[PDB]
Parts: C-alpha cells; structure tokens; sequence
RNA sequence: AUAUACCGCCAUCUUCAGCAAACCCUGAUGAAGGCUACAAAGUAAGCGCAAGUACCCACGUAAAGACGUUAGGUCAAGGUGUAGCC
C-alpha cells in the first residue's frame, strides 16, 4: 500500500514491536570498525542483495514525507541531528531520499 | 494488616522494652569490663574506644561501652520479639559448658565448637534445600584460639546476616554490625553479658505472647 | 553368519571411536565426525520387502467388526511405499542435518556478545527471568600433570543485570564449557553489585582510576550521546540499564581487571543527594539546551549551611594532558571521530 | 586393568542394570546364571548345541521383540520342556506382544521339536541399579 | 593397507592409593590452592582401596586392583570406519 496504513496495522507492530526498525538491523563487514561509507544501494535491476536494509528489505515501506510518525524514529527526539547511515544501517542511496523527505 | 502494626508498634518507642535498666556502669566496671589488652596487642580499630593507656595496658571508654550495649540489647529484644532466630558464638572453650547451658535456658542456640568450612555459606547443600538460617548471630569472642576473625563474621556480612560481637583490643569491629566493646576474656564479663542477654531475650518472648494473647481477645 | 553378526551399540561404539589416542591428549581429528543414528525408531516393525499384511500388528486386527486375515502387498504399493519410507529417511537426514544460528555478537568464534539466557531457578524458587547474561571472554586453560601431561580446563568470565541499576560478574572454572558457563552464571547471579546513575542513563560524575596497572576513564554524557567505551564496557552498561556514556582504557588490557575496576568505581560514585547532606548547600545544574536556569538537583536533607563554599582559586587539580588536547583541538587522529555502529 | 563385560565408570549420569553394573567374577557370589542346564554337569553331553541353541534363542527373542526388552533372558530347561522368561517396557500393544509371543512360541517349537512356553514382566520404566 | 579410525580382549606403574561429578571459600574474583584437632574452610555423591565372598579360619593365597601413560599389542579370534581388488 503506498499510504501509510501498513504502519498502523498490526504486523508492522509484531514484526517490530515499540523499538525502532533500525535496531534489529546489523551489518556484515570486515573486522573491528567497519566501514565509513555504506553500500550505494540494496537492490538493483529489480534484483536484491543479501543483508539489505530493512527498509529496503519490507518492500511495503514508503520512504515519503508525509509519514512523520514512521520517519521520526531516524531522527533523535532529544536531538534535533539525524543518525547517519553507519548509524543506523541504512544504505547510502536511501539514505539520501530520506533526507530529502524530512527536509 | 495488624500484624504488621504490631511488629511496626515497637519501633517509634526508643527503650521499649526496658533494657537500660539492666546495666550500669557500676556494674561493667565491678565485672572489669574496661580492661584492655597491652598496646602491643592494641587494634587500630579500637583505637576510639580506648579511654586511655596505664601500665601498658589498655582501657575502654565505658560510656561508648554502655551505649553499644544498650543498642545492642535493644536490637536483639527487638528481634526476639519479631521472633527472628538467634545464634551465640564463643570459640573459647572456657566457657563453651556456660554458654550451651545458658542458650538452652533461653531457647535461643549456640556453637562454642569447631567452626567447619562453609556451614552457613552452603548451608543450604550441607542441611537441605529448605532450612532457615539464622536472623541474628552474636560473639562472645571475635577472634580464633590463633587470633584471627572467626569466618562466621565473615560469612555473615556475606549474606547480610547481622552481628552482634563483644570486640577486646585485639578485635576487628569493622564488619560487625553492633560491636561492643568489653572484656572478652574475664569470666565476670562473661557472665554478665549471658545474663543480660537472656534476661532480655526472655522479656522480649514474654512480651510479645503476652501482647499476642491481649490481641486474641480483642 | 547369523551368529558372527551383533547387536547395535557396541558396533555404533567401534564404528565411532570416540575412545582411543584421537580424543585423548586432545590431538583429535581433522573435522571428520560421523553422527549417531538410530534405526530401530525409524521403521515400524511389520514392513519388509515381501508386504504380507498383519492383522496382528501391521493393520487393525478388525474392521467392520470382522476378523482380518493374511493377504499380499502388490508390487505397486510396495514400491509405494518404499518410495515414501525413502523420502521419510531423506526428510528426518535433512532435519538433522543443518545449519546452527547462533547470533552473532562481538565477532564469529567469540563467545562475547552472546547471552545464555536466565539463570537456573533456585531450589527455593527464585525467577531470575529480571535478569540477562552476557559472556565476556572465555579461554582455554591448560595445566600439567604427572600421568595424563596437559590438563585443560575452559575458564569463563560472564556478568549479569536487570536494567535497572543492578548487576554483577562472576568466573568459573570447569573441564566441560558449558558446566563453566552454569557455574560462572549461578555465581553471578549470587553475586551482585548495584550502582546509582544519575537520571537512568548516565553515571554522576566523571571517574578515573587505576587497577591493576589497567587505567580507566570513563566520563559522563547527555542524552543522544551514545555509548563510546569498551565493548565490554557496552555490554556491561546494557545489562546495567545506562544508554549513553563515554570512557577510554588506557595501559594494560584485560578484560576482568577492567570489569573488577569498572565495578569498583561505579558503586564508588557519590550520589548527588548524598553529596547535598555532606557538604550543606544546594546542588545547581546548568545546561546549554536550556538558558542561564539554575535547576536544582538535590537539597541536603539537615539544616542548610550558613556560608557558601569559597570560590576555589587557581585549584590543584591534576588532570590528563590528553583531554587537554582535546580540548585545544590541536590533537589529530583518524581513529578519534568514526562513523561506528548503533552504540 | 581388564575389560570384561563391566561398565566403565562415567561422572554417575549411565543408568545401569544389576547384573550389568556387576563384574564377572561376582557371577556365582553375587549373580546367577541366565541359563539353566544340566550340559555342564559332568558326564552330561549335548552342552555345545545347548550353548548354541541357547544364543541364537536370545538373539532371535532380542529381534521380534526389538525396543521392548530392557534386561537379558532367562532361560530354563526341565527336562524336556522349556521356559523362558523376560522383561519388557509396556511400549506396544498387548496385541503386538500376545501375536509375537504366538509366533515366536510357534517358531521355536517347530524348529527344535520341543515344547516351549514363553513368560514377560511388564514395567513402566526400565529398572536402574545404580547410576554409574 | 591402515591397531595412527575402532569395538571386543589385555601387558604396564599395580608388590600403587588415590580418582572424583556437585557446592563453598582464598588469592584485589590469575594461572591455581584449600593441612594443622588443646584444630585456622573446606563439605561431599560415586569409583577404587578397604570390608565381605572362594580354598582350611579371622591369618595366608587367590581374586580384585579405579583415574591415566606408553598414538603399548591385537583390522590375522570375530565385526566394523576409511581407502582398494571387484
Ligand atoms: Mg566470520
Ligand atoms: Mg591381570
Ligand atoms: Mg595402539
Ligand atoms: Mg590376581
Ligand atoms: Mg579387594
Ligand atoms: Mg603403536
Ligand atoms: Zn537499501
Ligand atoms: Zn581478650
């Protein structure tokens, strides 16, 4: 669904419960620190990668502006700064799109 | 609920049960209670309870004595009266006959005998899955026959089991909870201190049956 | 013949070898290992290749209220069957036989990150479910003996905490890994420190000691500011219930020192309360969110203090020329700022 | 050190029958014989096809009656008709156990020409000696 | 072929007396250690020793003799894992 229900209805809240959705994400990489830069993108040629995003992952998600109460959670309630994508798993290219929803 | 108003009743009352009456400093020092060991035996611990050095010996603040005391007793009647179980120590065999007989009068029990390792930590392996440990532990001699802290003040600040031990110069009174101190050594101190706690420890009893029995007719 | 074969067990056991040189001295193999099986539970009794029907034991005796009797297994349905008890065989293979998750914590092959769940109810009756378990570090011990020469034994290293301001470590010690991981988890779970932290999700004050010539610096944070310490220390700060803080290990490393250091500081910490009653005047806090508002932390329970406490004037204080510089800001490092994880 | 049908000593989680966790030299002190016949008194004959006889007859009790016995045989032989006797866990079905019993009677009478008869004890759980 | 895959069966120290699951404690919660009886932290399942049984006794002799070492011997009592002739 392109409007937001699916974030009401109820699977989104067993799938997830009240924690955020980056949360339960985590990343493969290389040893000690990882990486600075995320990958470019999750999928490609309508073709997907392993360990995506979950985001990118839950296709039934819409990265859009008008969903406040579903992109609140990237963006500190305490701060103001968004997380960045190391932070929160995201690829680079979602990334970016969420930032142009929130500005 | 009135249980917990009548075990709670006790408490704002200070003297409640009348334990000041028993001693006085007349009588610590008839039974020379303020003794203490040379200053080569001296603990740093002690310090401030010694009043003063004479002769190379050793001498207690009775004042500090008697207020140790008198909240000792106090705490042990008032846990008599919560019915919180009692238990003596006094590794001196000097005295072990006294203390068990004693203990038998009040009801209250004892161990003057070898302390074996870890009775209290795994007591419950050694006796059984269910047994109630003792609420109370009081010393009638803190240090071993070598002259070293009993492992039952260890174990009990452990387990958050409170202690009440007569501390001589020699004594640690670091981990005991209600330290007294006094003349461990002097048989006239020993008597006193069992009489005084018996007598307290029956008053408590008999206090407490005869307020539940008052509360059974109302 | 009939006579020269046996029965099952002892040929599982010598078709095995868990016994011999291989397992003894710890030489081992090189990852060949055949699995138990169990064939008897597999099939039922009645089927062999020629299927006569059994009333007795392979169909009901009756049906219809009439007896049964004996008859013959087409050689359609047979080769049915056998089909189907060969998929069944295929099936139950592929059950044993997969893969094994277990999440993955501080890295593969690293049993830091990972939780072994509650500890044991007690015999009293004692659910610990309040509580969570984390492995610190565990290695592989070995000791000398006059017979059997190396003697290893796993040494485990584990703490446990509500989230609520209560937690505790504990080490044990055992041949086997998983009786060190109860040992160590019971132990624990006895053993028990509890910590005040400042307002659910920091530590008072900034601390900085010594153990064991292991250096520790842990500083407080706002909120947001995330966890940047130790891993250990991360973990440690989760099963506690503090989200943010920061702190830098300096000198030595190794891991139970650290926690056994850590511990000692975080119940060392003076509350803010407490300090009020000791010294006499009030607590004043000032933040850079909100303006010049002097917000009262804590009041001291007795009667407050005349005086106020004199402005304390080029003060000896020793500090670290590392925070020092980075303070300045002329310090430069690559490794100081990273993009890291969530926390 | 010797092996001989005894159990090696595990840290005490081995559930172990009597004879099982007894040694081969308590046989006559503290055991008896599973078998019973007069082929091993002197001037007596027949005791090699009574020993062969006497194994296959357990191996072929310990194949049609597979998962239920929990302890060996006993075997009894007086005169001409003999008896058996065994213990059982009450998995299956008493029909099961009475159409094995038949046709294992059956089996064994037809095959040596002799008069068999067949008797089982029935037990919830197999029962443990010691745990060793 | 592999006893350097094993079971099964045994030599060995053994003309030993220790081995120990499960708990507690000390060492700053390190590898490790835990003995003082006019007693100071050790408690102990179980195995073994021992005891009892066999020969003529209660002694003696047999028997028994754990945990482990020699990658000890034995794929040739027998079977079996792996690799081969088929
Ligand atoms: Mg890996
Ligand atoms: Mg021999
Ligand atoms: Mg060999
Ligand atoms: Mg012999
Ligand atoms: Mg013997
Ligand atoms: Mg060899
Ligand atoms: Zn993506
Ligand atoms: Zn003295």
């Amino acid at each position: 669904d392109e409007p937001w229900k699916y974030l009401e209805s109820e699977e989104y809240q067993e799938r997830y419960g009240s924690r955020p959705v980056w949360a339960d994400y985590r990343r493969n990489h290389k040893g000690g620190v990882p990486p600075q830069r995320t990958r470019k993108t999750c999928i490609r040629r309508n073709k997907v990668v392993g360990n995506p995003c979950p985001i990118c992952r839950d296709h039934k998600l819409h990265v859009d502006f008008r969903n406040v109460k579903l992109l609140e959670q990237f963006v500190c309630a305490h701060t103001g700064i968004i997380f960045y994508a190391p932070y929160t798993g995201v690829c680079v290219k979602q990334h970016k799109r969420l930032t142009q929803a929130i500005q | 609920d009135f249980n917990d108003k009548i075990l709670n009743e006790p408490l704002k009352h200070s003297d409640f049960f009348n334990v000041k009456e028993l001693f006085s400093v007349r009588s610590l020092f008839d039974a020379r209670v303020h003794l203490g060991h040379k200053a080569g035996c001296r603990h740093r611990f002690m310090e401030p309870y010694i009043f003063g050095s004479r002769l190379d010996h050793d001498i207690i603040d009775l004042e500090q004595t008697a207020t140790h005391l008198q909240l000792a007793l106090n705490f042990t009647a008032h846990m008599a009266y919560r019915k919180g179980i009692i238990l003596f120590i006094s590794r001196n065999r000097q005295f072990s006959y006294l203390i068990e007989n004693m203990a038998r009068d009040c009801g209250e029990y004892a161990h003057t005998r070898y302390f074996r390792g870890g009775m209290l930590t795994n007591a419950r392996l050694l006796f059984g899955p269910t047994v109630r440990l003792p609420d109370l532990i009081i010393f009638l001699h803190t240090l071993n026959n070598i002259f070293e802290p009993h492992v039952a003040v260890r174990d009990a600040a452990k387990m958050n089991i409170p202690t009440v031990g007569i501390v001589d110069t020699n004594c640690n009174p670091c981990l005991i909870t209600y330290p007294v101190p006094g003349n461990d050594d002097s048989p006239l101190a020993v008597h006193l201190y069992c009489r005084l706690f018996q007598t307290a420890i029956t008053r408590a009893k008999e206090k407490r049956q005869q307020v539940e029995a008052l509360y059974r007719l109302q | 013949s009939f006579f020269t074969k046996l029965t099952a067990d002892e040929l599982w056991k010598g078709a095995l070898a868990e016994t011999g040189a291989g397992a003894k001295k710890g030489r081992g193999k090189r990852t060949k290992k055949k699995k138990r099986k169990d064939l008897n539970r597999g099939q039922i009794i009645g089927e062999g290749r020629y299927g006569f029907l059994w009333p007795g034991l392979n169909v009901p005796l009756m049906k219809n209220g009439a007896v049964q009797t004996i008859a013959q297994r087409s050689k359609e349905e047979q080769e049915k069957v056998e089909a189907d008890m060969i998929q069944q065989r295929e099936e139950w293979d592929r059950k044993k036989k997969m893969k094994v998750k277990r999440e993955r914590g501080w890295s593969g092959n690293s049993w830091g990150g990972i939780s072994l769940g509650p500890p044991d109810p007690g015999p009293c009756g004692e659910t610990y479910e309040d509580f969570d378990t984390r492995i610190l570090e565990v290695r592989n011990v070995f000791t000398m003996t006059a017979k059997e020469g190396r003697k290893k034994s796993i040494r485990v290293l584990v703490a446990v905490g509500n989230g609520k301001g209560a937690a505790g470590f504990s080490i044990g010690k055992a041949t086997d890994r998983m009786d060190a991981f109860r040992k160590a988890k019971n132990r624990a779970v006895h053993h028990l420190h509890y910590i005040e932290r400042y307002e659910d999700h920091t530590i008072f004050h900034d601390i900085s000691l010594r153990f064991k010539r292991t250096h520790i610096k842990m500083k407080k944070q706002p909120k947001g500011y995330g966890l940047r310490c130790h891993r250990a220390i991360i973990t440690i700060c989760r099963l506690i219930g503090i989200k943010d803080m920061y702190a830098k290990v300096s000198g030595s490393i190794n891991m139970l020192s650290l926690t056994q250091g850590l511990f000692r500081g975080l119940s060392r910490q003076e509350t803010h309360q407490q300090l009020a009653d000791k010294k006499g005047l009030h607590v004043v806090e000032i933040r850079e969110e909100c303006g010049p508002l002097p917000i009262v932390v804590a009041s001291p329970r007795g009667p407050l203090r005349k005086d106020p406490e004199p402005e304390d004037e080029v003060p000896d204080v020793k500090l670290d020329w590392e925070d020092v510089k980075t303070a300045q800001g002329m310090k430069r490092s690559v490794w100081s700022n990273l993009k890291r994880a969530a926390t | 050190k010797n092996r001989a049908a005894r159990v090696r000593v595990s840290k005490g989680d081995k559930p172990v029958t009597y004879e099982e966790a007894h040694a081969p030299h308590y046989i006559a002190h503290r055991k008896g014989w599973l078998s019973l016949h007069t082929g091993n008194l002197d001037g007596e004959d027949h005791a090699a096809e009574r020993t062969v006889e006497d194994v296959f007859l357990r191996k072929f009790m310990w194949g049609t009656f597979p998962g239920c016995l929990a302890d060996q045989l006993v075997l009894k032989r007086r005169g001409n008709q003999l008896e058996i006797c065994a213990v059982v866990l009450r998995q299956l079905s008493p029909h099961k156990y009475y159409f094995l019993v038949g046709y294992s009677e059956t089996l064994l009478s037809y095959f040596y020409k002799c008069p068999v008869r067949l008797h089982l004890q029935t037990v919830p759980s197999k029962v443990v000696y010691k745990y060793l």
